[PDB]
């Protein structure tokens, strides 16, 4: 199985720990998230992981940032994706078993590494158990957003924002 | 300050408790699910609609696990919903993210913790600045 | 497998639910608080006495925050109580520590999560070995 | 104010982060926990921190290990101490306000650094508020254990176990 | 300017520090080296960085492993590359000024981060200065190896070895 | 044990000293540059040819910075040359890498240190095992 | 044997690595250097380590800071001490064998951990080999400074400077 | 700018080379060991004396291993001598420490590297500020 993983600069170290674990477990990993700890933007990596999963390059995805909210929200906002923001094992298992979530989000700065490992393992070990009940829920979820061809598989999608960033438009 | 709230059958009980809490603390609450919603997709979308179509910037969604309401409402263009289970994200998601709403799972988070989470979320304003680039990116997505 | 359970007024409701859960799963349950205890000191100590005297090696204390039942029961010589609010400690405290009991805060932990925590605790055996030195140290203390 | 802190080898890095923060906040820190990451035993440091607090060398104490259970329990098993095991802000505030807990325990491997910082800050910022109800609970807790003069202020209390360890008695 | 960087699992942390620095200095970085600390093989990343430089995707390259010997040697064994193994500032400047070295190798486990930063800075700040003497040395070096089209731009070049590894052929 | 040595004009002086050292310690030395080589490319390649053809598995190249002899000799298929300026790489490159030769820069490394580096290199055997995959990869390259 | 170790805040992580190694090697360690990474002053820890060695509480000492110059110089400026600043194995062995140095200084930010380990091991493994030649050198060295009773075993020796620091006298 | 230099028998050769280098680069050099000193204790103390008793703030001590000259001269109250073997300390010791002198071991450091080290040291001024507390502490010691 192939797992795509991504992250922002705040949790690169936690991402490395999970990447190592996944490989020890026999999983093939596609690391998309940022590779160092230089200030960057979570949506970039959330989108990359989402597309790997949606296009079939990866079976499932895992994304992390400080709280996980930002990057998991970015991953959710893509066609074919059901991203589950889970800082606990219980909801992560529910996400996989009932909502067939294909992207797991975790807060690398609020959850300790041992617990992150447990959440990831539980999420991966879980299996979607279809029922007419959850199939209806899932279908409703898959039909909420309106597909935008300009976003789908478009690497230059955020260039506009990146340029403004280089121009100091987003100063503090 | 205004707060939009909603819940499905699983989160209805806590939703009612929080409404009483909020009203007791001078908060003006807009309950979009006086009766429990069919499911978390209906309740979260109802809260989102009322939020994006109002002058309020704080909302709380209640369901069993939190994940569902966030997964559903985040599909709406421009919406940003944070599942919250601990006290750091409670304030950080508002400070850094648009945090238009937080989702609480009643099967995951106890009531006393829920109140602390809620209060922290309500008491925190968006910092803007560098964070806006990420919010601009999110709003650009479906 | 035997399991000792107890609770004060704040933890009684969940205690009752868990008791039903345990019975449904073939566990032999010894409830030391058929009626809610006066406070968490009474309930936690009642659980501790029953445990250290029984052949059971698993116990669950219920109160509003968990913290109290653990703080009080750990004062008993030989007792080891773990406050648990997440799924990793649920099993690690059994594996590494004596974890003669876990304490759950009903105002902190939701029911669905509590059940996962409880099952992980019950399914995990103490590993012994290197960990015994720390347990010997703890049992030596007051 | 003086804060005593301790830890086992699993969470020395998290201890360092909290130590740094406490000093930046103006606290005087007495680091007792282990200083490196060489395998050691949590009761040793839990006891050291507990005595600093009980003997008045420190106002409050903070102890951490992988889950916090071991070291916080060790700390609790000392005269004059009320140790609270809190992986969340809510129960930590309750511990200080209602139980006048003077030792805070946290799981450095299950709680992320940002949340650890929040728990510590909330605990320290909180103030004990006496009431006929919690005064009675506190009195009960303070009288459960039977004092052992052989343990009190005896740093050699665990020597027998340390010797057995050096002799391979606790092999895996 | 574009800098390609790579590393094996022993020095991923040092690579991250250098990546951060390069970006703060205004360089565009192409991180090829391994992204986590899971056991892997230095020639893979040395080759990737070498080709980025040889194919014009990057202006210069920097590779690191425990000692730097393995990855810098791997990088050197590619068309168009002149890789210099330099654990000091003096030889690094010489490498750039006299040999027009386009790939810098450093031992991330034997050189401290501050000195690594100095070596990288000195190497980058240096400028090649042609002379009848070094032009002749450079020409000799560029003509020692016999080009192998099967290796050039072939990312599957080491697949046979990777398979043997997955099959336990390289056990200790 | 056999050791192949060579040097250009800048590394000749130290090469001569080391040769004396090696002879005094019972090493069978093959000096490919009785007279200094025209440049480090000539000396490093001379050492490489003699080594890959001899039964010896240890060699030392001398020049002003070390960098050049390594850069040039590593272009030879099957060759592995390590520039060494400190005592850890001195043995680690032999243990992990093929380290068919080490390159010392006379303008970088002092004599006393060079001798310690040389002796550590000569006293260390290749460990094989997992390391062989990387050597197989290197020998495959041009 | 007992080894006293100390460090400033810049190299606490490298100190931890060495402390771990020393313990694995069977040495008893007295960690004096700073325990976290909060800004502090190298002379404090250099002096503490020096006195442990001079008073016989430790057999040898190891001190580190960014370059090692500061703390090793502080260690040298104490009665009964011969501190050797060595970023290499060769001079460290000479220091022990010829000058019977009892305190080793290393730059934790300029030397990589693998090399630091090698320097420490070589220094510890070496044995002083007395000769009339080095005995004369050593005696001359031991008689250069003039003993100051106010410094010897005086923990409040630097209080004056610390107060000024708290008062912002040493601002940048 | 002025530079005080000195050396024992082992560092004399490089000392003479550096003196010619320095004089060629407009540096005013004060050589306190026109003839090699008896040992590094004599040469380092001679350099220290001339330094502390002059208006120069830069000095270079030459010997075989560097360690000796630093170990000896640092015993003098107020003196600060840094053994230097690499290019980072070369400038950092001047910036942060009083760096009244650097010690170079000719058996450890090659000449070309020595020149880079020396130039970096000479070109760097003390930053003062927060660093002064540490220098005040050192000068207070014997
Ligand atoms: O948690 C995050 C987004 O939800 C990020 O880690 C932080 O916003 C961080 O500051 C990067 O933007
Ligand atoms: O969490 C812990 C004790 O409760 C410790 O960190 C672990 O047991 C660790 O393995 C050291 O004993
Ligand atoms: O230095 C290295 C190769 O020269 C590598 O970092 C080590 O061999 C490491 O064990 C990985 O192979
Ligand atoms: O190398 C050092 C002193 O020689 C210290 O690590 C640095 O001066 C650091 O800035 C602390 O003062």
């Amino acid at each position: 199985m192939i797992i795509a993983i991504g992250n922002d600069h705040i949790v690169t170290m936690q991402k490395i720990e999970i990447s190592n674990m996944l490989k020890d477990m026999g999983y093939t990993v596609i690391d998309e998230g940022t590779y160092d700890t230089h200030r960057t933007h979570y949506p970039i990596y959330g989108k990359k992981v989402a597309e790997d999963v949606a296009d079939g390059r990866a079976d499932l995805g895992i994304v992390m940032c400080g709280t996980g909210i930002g990057i998991s929200t970015a991953a959710d906002k893509n066609e074919g994706i059901r991203a589950a923001m889970c800082d606990d094992v219980t909801s992560a298992v529910y996400a996989r078993e009932q909502l067939n979530a294909n992207v797991l989000g975790i807060g690398g700065a609020v959850v300790g590494v041992h617990l992150i490992q447990d959440i990831v393992k539980a999420y991966l070990d879980a299996t979607y158990k279809e029922t007419p009940e959850n199939k209806k829920l899932i279908d409703k979820i898959d039909n909420i957003a309106k597909p935008n061809p300009d976003q789908k598989d478009n690497p230059h999608f955020f260039d506009a924002e990146l340029e403004k960033w280089a121009e100091g438009v987003y100063h503090d | 300050m205004d707060v939009i709230i909603g819940a499905d059958k699983d989160g209805f009980a806590m939703k009612e408790q929080v409404k009483k809490y909020l009203e007791e603390h001078q908060y003006r609450v807009a309950d979009v699910t006086p009766e429990p919603a069919e499911d978390f997709v209906e309740s979260s979308l109802a809260v989102t609609k009322k939020l994006l179509n109002s002058d309020a910037h704080k909302a709380i969604m209640f369901d069993r696990y939190g994940v569902g309401s966030a997964m559903a409402s985040n599909k709406v263009k421009g919406m940003v919903t944070a599942v919250v289970e601990e006290e750091n994200t409670a304030h950080m998601t508002a400070e850094h993210n648009g945090a238009k709403a937080i989702a609480i799972g009643t099967g995951i988070t106890g009531y006393d913790r829920a109140l602390v989470i809620i209060q922290r979320y309500l008491d925190t304003e968006y910092a803007g600045g560098r964070h806006q680039i990420r919010l601009d990116m999110l709003e650009k997505m479906i």
